């Protein structure tokens, strides 16, 4: 009579790694490194905006592309490669910092700044900002002299943030194609624009000169921005080449922004994103994208790390 | 037509448990799984799994741009920092798994020994180890007797006389 | 009124040591702690502690400002780097403790087995395991005899005849 | 006769975590994560300065607030939220870099730069820098024309660092409230200030314009700084709107700077600080402040991680 | 002129293996190394080595300058990030080695026990443990008999009568 | 008769550390932390250039020091402390970013930009750029008026990158020692230089003023650079104080740059470098240099971490 103690085993064994062995077979194992990508932006439960052709910074200035998003609200913000912040050729100073701010803003609330002008044109428009006809940035005012080559009066405009949140203020400096064009628009002589706050001080001079044609235009408007603390005031002193804001921006709350080139799905629920889609996984690691954002498993170099979920496999003696 | 336990080979027929019993008597051969040892090993392995499922509440946001590449200097600093961190987590992941797997294997071997040592203590002086993970029982042990061993209701006092006799001569 | 050792239960009365002896004879019942096994376990646990007390000589200085917030871009890079590092150390801490605790428990179980196996080798053929961490001694073992076992001065040759007799019949 | 082997146990068991179990009881455990904060700055053994209302950068320029610290010496430097670097409204360019330098300077040693002037006022003072009466930055000279609207002579001032340590040189550019005020102080025409070294080259133009009143003033002075290598020379070429330095700064040795809002204690001895006080602990980790500085345990997310200091607790069968 | 095995002392004369046998009979004293146990331990230790030799394909480039020092702010951020990472790897290295060494020692002790337990199962009822890692063999065991034990060709049935006799009286 | 089981041991035992013990002896151990440095740059298999006195940025502009490297090609690039990017005193804007780009460029391919000039001198030379006689940067043109104090004509030069790789374009702004010298070279009046691309817009004004003599000169040329995308165009609008490029640069492929003060060896083969030489090691860690680059073991604080390669050493009872 005999009794034996034993353990189960399989012929269907899978190899794993230990401190000592490499490729030791165990009975059962599971993957710890996620590689299964969902090629969509799973947005269920999240208020989502697809800016498309509208650049994120464009939501503040307001090219035609961003007319729908001038006061948008969202939990999830999606930038697209086709997006553009600009109609009239130009770029933001410290653009990326501003993007990072807007990506988690929860959207923007616009409020008039209440600037009034006399002895001056404000109807500055261009062919690059076509909205039905020639137009301009929706939130901005292109200020000219009055007739042609006429002197631009020195002006001083101020604005106080009477709210409890910081105000996002954007202004633009216009760089004409020639000193001839600058004079035709704002008059002769050198031009200065100063922007004063209670924690900010900067200065700006235009730079007329020939540049490659972008959107048919050789002129440039570079935008500048600051955050205005509550009850603080910004003051604009200028005499030409100044793109004035009409409204200020206030951040709604909280959100997250991503850059993607794949469609959106309001059925799937996710919390970790990358340009290629959504990573939904309980696994600790992933090998899909190092720049994945949201609540994600840590990115690793390896595509596979098997965790033994069973004992060491020892085949039966036949 | 001999039977053998652990120590050179497992049982591909033990399909209702991780650890088990295999006996042979006049009634023939039989194999049954032990619950307590199997459940212990499963509880520990599943315990590891839940531990590696515990998600992080740390949210991370974009720090660069893959449409409009950021400035070179800060961009290279960012890339250098990220690649350094990836090296760390890749290392941690590699080490974590290798460490856990070594432990999973060892705790599994531990359970096997504990079961074997338990049975050895049940049989007292009524059996001997054959060196293949089995016990040669020096008395008649029918299916009911074998079952008594599996549920720890085996009283060695009952078979001691008969066994010691057969052992000594 | 039986006594039991390790294997299902510890002793809440053993208050002068970690590991110990509990006997019963004609003189009654008694319990004493083993020094060598207890000291080994304590030396190893304290060894871990000193290891985790070894301070760092790395000094770190302020890299941002909580009165006058730094520039957004470099500020977010800094925050992103710090939060990434905190994730790493939080992971390391979690893993370190869980690893050490598993080892502390296992080395403690190891010491228990080593003590039990030592006593088993002392008693030779003069005793049998009852399966509860105890040894049934098949001869008269007074308090002096019990003490002889605890300080490893027990000579099995002295009781071998008397014990083998009582064991065999 | 019977002898049993056993181990101790308690009813007073504490739970810990392992690789496998969560909440397994052991006999004894200790904490690894420090949460016990000392709401003071333990400064025993360390030469400590509490700048209070003086901003750290103010120690170089010398507003009235920093008159005691113009040549301070310290091992531990403490910034306060009420601190200000400024009397006349303005700010430093690359301020934070400069702060980081001064925090570990060990204090500053001032030395005259030896600038002499002719055909010019140097007694420029303001109501914002009141010291008994109206005054100015203690280490700086506010240069004017001479009378009013008079032309400011082109000047060129140079200074060599004859020492073995780098010299900290600070100068200021004054931005008047109007081009009228700029002319009244420094005369008509455009103004230029150039600063030349042997590893540094920069240029500066003033920016007159209306700004919000700070300390009753709408003008701004923005300060600029460089480190002068030994035996190297700085040269200042200017014609107005220039705030000249009177003395240069030299770093004493080594120190550490913190920002705090809690009192100082010269009885307690510490080496890890945060805004809320001192962390004294032999524990490997802490959950008090991620931005804690000095010699500190690593910051972690968890408030508690128990380390088993005793065996697994198994209760006795009753 | 007694011999002893593991348990208080190793053998500085065992120079052709890690684990081994030491016997004494009428032919005298002899010492031989066991291959299977020694090779197991060596394969595991070398296994660790290859694991720590696995090089990284991550290439890193210069992020600052030691001829022309970069800007202070970004320079301090870089230094702060690097020093933070060095702290992490210094920790990892310290922990890795301490962890591996503890395991190397333990797996080595494991192999010793496995060899001892194997021999114990070979000798069956023909021997007794002396408590010094040795077996008192209760029959005549010449060099050929000793060699039979070392290569697992020892049949206990052959000496059982002679041994049980000498054991019982 | 007796048989004993045992394990080997030595008197030659080495101490290691574990989780529990500190200095526990084992039979055998090996080092994991590399400290053995090879005081050479092991360059076997790698096409290597030793710039020596030539600064890396100098390879683009072309001082006399870099005449051999104007179109260099390499796998491994070595900067030397004696290196200088400059003949006529000056510095690059965003120099380090540019260095990082060139270190992994694989060398540079130069191509003419095809600028032609009329009514203007281009033979601007200096004593600081001596090449046989007085000369200038090899890839650049120093543009003057024509005679002396004569007016510099407004000019506009453009260049399209007709290639598939980005083009590296460098230009310089000249800062004269005085407004007198600026006028003598480029004529009276204020001077402007604008640089326009399709993703870049900047502006530049010279800053005449006295500066410390470097190489006998008190004037400065600061260089500026951009990367031109394929098929995109750069346009230069200027009227003086402009240092024009003659050729553009194109990156050859891939390389790695190091800074070293030790000799080169084309016999040794390495892949991890530092200023003190080469680290060749299969060990996981090193304690030589934290800033080591290439494919390296991770840097650690500790000089020694012994890995037990043998069992715990237990001495025989004598
Ligand atoms: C600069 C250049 O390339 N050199 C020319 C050649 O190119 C022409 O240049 C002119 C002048 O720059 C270009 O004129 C511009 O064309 C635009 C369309 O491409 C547009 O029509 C511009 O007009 C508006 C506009 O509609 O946007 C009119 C708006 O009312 C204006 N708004 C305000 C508030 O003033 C606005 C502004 O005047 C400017 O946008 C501010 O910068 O613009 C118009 O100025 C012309 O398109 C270019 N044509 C081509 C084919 O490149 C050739 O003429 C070349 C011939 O040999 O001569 C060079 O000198
Ligand atoms: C600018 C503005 O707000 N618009 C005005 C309104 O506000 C007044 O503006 C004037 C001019 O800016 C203010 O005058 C300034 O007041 C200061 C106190 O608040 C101070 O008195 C200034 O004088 C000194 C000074 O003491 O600091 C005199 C020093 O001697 C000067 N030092 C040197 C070396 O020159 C110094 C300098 O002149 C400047 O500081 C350099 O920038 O300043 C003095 O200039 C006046 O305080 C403002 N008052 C109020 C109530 O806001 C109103 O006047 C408004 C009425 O409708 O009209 C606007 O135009
Ligand atoms: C500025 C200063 O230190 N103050 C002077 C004192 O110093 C002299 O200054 C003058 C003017 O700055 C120095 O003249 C320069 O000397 C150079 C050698 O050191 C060199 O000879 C310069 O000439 C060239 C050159 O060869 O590089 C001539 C080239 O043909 C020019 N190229 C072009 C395209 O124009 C070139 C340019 O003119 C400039 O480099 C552009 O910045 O330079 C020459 O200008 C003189 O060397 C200084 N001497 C000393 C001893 O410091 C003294 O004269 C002092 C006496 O009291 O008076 C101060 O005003
Ligand atoms: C092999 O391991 C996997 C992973 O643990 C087991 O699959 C799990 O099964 C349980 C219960 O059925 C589920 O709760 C888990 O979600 C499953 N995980 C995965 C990844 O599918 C599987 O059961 C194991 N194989 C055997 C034969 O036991
Ligand atoms: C429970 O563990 C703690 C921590 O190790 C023990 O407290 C230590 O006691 C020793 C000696 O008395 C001191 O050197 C340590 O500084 C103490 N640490 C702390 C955190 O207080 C405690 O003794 C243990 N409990 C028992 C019953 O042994
Ligand atoms: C002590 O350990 C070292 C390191 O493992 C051993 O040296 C190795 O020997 C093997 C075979 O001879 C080589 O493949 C390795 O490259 C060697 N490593 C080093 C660092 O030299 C050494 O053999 C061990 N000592 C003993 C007595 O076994
Ligand atoms: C708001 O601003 C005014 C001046 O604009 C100032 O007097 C006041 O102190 C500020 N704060 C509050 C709470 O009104
Ligand atoms: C950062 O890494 C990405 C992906 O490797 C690369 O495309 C990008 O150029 C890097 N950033 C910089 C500034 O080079
Ligand atoms: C860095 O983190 C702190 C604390 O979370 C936050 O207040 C601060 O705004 C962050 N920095 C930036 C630039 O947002
Ligand atoms: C110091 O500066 C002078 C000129 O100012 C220079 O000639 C000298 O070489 C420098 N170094 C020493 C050690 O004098
Ligand atoms: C970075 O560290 C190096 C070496 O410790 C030091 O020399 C350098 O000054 C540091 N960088 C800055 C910006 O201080
Ligand atoms: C190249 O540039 C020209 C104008 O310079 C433009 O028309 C064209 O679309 C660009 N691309 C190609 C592929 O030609």
């Amino acid at each position: 009579d005999k009794i034996c103690l034993g353990h189960h085993a399989v012929s269907n064994g899978t190899k794993v790694n230990t401190l000592t062995e490499r490729g030791v077979e165990v009975v059962n194992a599971t993957e710890t490194v996620e590689r299964t990508n969902i090629p969509r932006i799973c947005s269920k439960g999240k208020r989502t905006v697809d800016l498309g052709q509208c650049g994120l910074l464009g939501t503040i200035t307001g090219p035609p592309q961003c007319d729908q998003f001038l006061e948008f609200s969202a939990d999830l913000i999606i930038e697209r490669r086709e997006g553009s912040d600009v109609c009239y050729p130009g770029k933001f100073v410290n653009e990326e910092a501003l993007r990072q701010i807007l990506r988690e803003s929860g959207g923007i609330d616009k409020e008039a700044m209440g600037f009034t002008y006399s002895g001056i044109r404000t109807n500055g428009a261009t062919s690059a900002c076509r909205r039905s006809g020639s137009s301009f940035y929706a939130e901005m005012k292109w200020l000219l002299s009055n007739t042609d080559n006429a002197a631009f009066p020195q002006m001083t405009k101020s604005y106080k943030n009477t709210r409890k949140s910081p105000a996002l203020i954007v202004w633009g400096i216009h760089h004409s194609v020639s000193t001839a064009e600058q004079t035709k628009l704002y008059g002769s002589g050198n031009k200065l624009v100063t922007v004063g706050s209670s924690n900010y001080q900067q200065s700006f001079v235009p730079s007329p000169g020939a540049r490659p044609q972008v959107n048919g235009l050789s002129g440039r408007i570079d935008f500048h921005w600051l955050m205005l603390n509550p009850n603080d005031t910004v003051t604009f002193s200028f005499n030409g080449a100044f793109i004035a804001p009409d409204r200020a921006s206030f951040l709604r709350g909280k959100s997250m922004g991503i850059q993607s080139g794949v469609q959106v799905d309001a059925n799937c629920e996710g919390d970790c994103y990358h340009s290629g889609g959504t990573i939904i996984s309980n696994l600790p690691f992933q090998n899909i994208d190092s720049r994945a954002v949201g609540k994600c498993p840590r990115y690793v170099k390896q595509r596979s790390l098997l965790l033994a979920t069973g004992m060491k496999n020892v085949p039966e003696i036949p | 037509g001999a039977i053998a336990g652990f120590i050179e080979n497992g049982w591909e027929g033990l399909i209702d448990g991780w650890y088990g019993f295999r006996h042979q008597n006049a009634q023939g051969e039989g194999t049954a799984a032990d619950y307590k040892s199997t459940q212990s090993a499963i509880d520990q392995i599943t315990g590891k799994l839940n531990r590696l499922i515990e998600k992080t509440n740390q949210q991370f946001e974009l720090i660069d741009n893959e449409f409009n590449e950021v400035e070179k200097q800060i961009g290279n600093v960012i890339n250098w920092t990220r690649d350094s961190i990836t090296e760390v987590w890749s290392y941690n992941a590699e080490l974590l798994v290798a460490m856990e797997n070594q432990h999973t294997i060892d705790l599994a071997d531990s359970e096997m020994d504990k079961l074997y040592e338990r049975v050895k203590r049940q049989l007292r002086e009524n059996a001997e180890e054959d060196g293949t993970g089995c016990f040669e029982i020096f008395h008649k042990c029918d299916d009911d007797c074998m079952a008594s061993i599996r549920n720890n209701t085996y009283d060695h006092s009952k078979y001691r006389e008969e066994a010691m006799q057969n052992r000594i001569q």
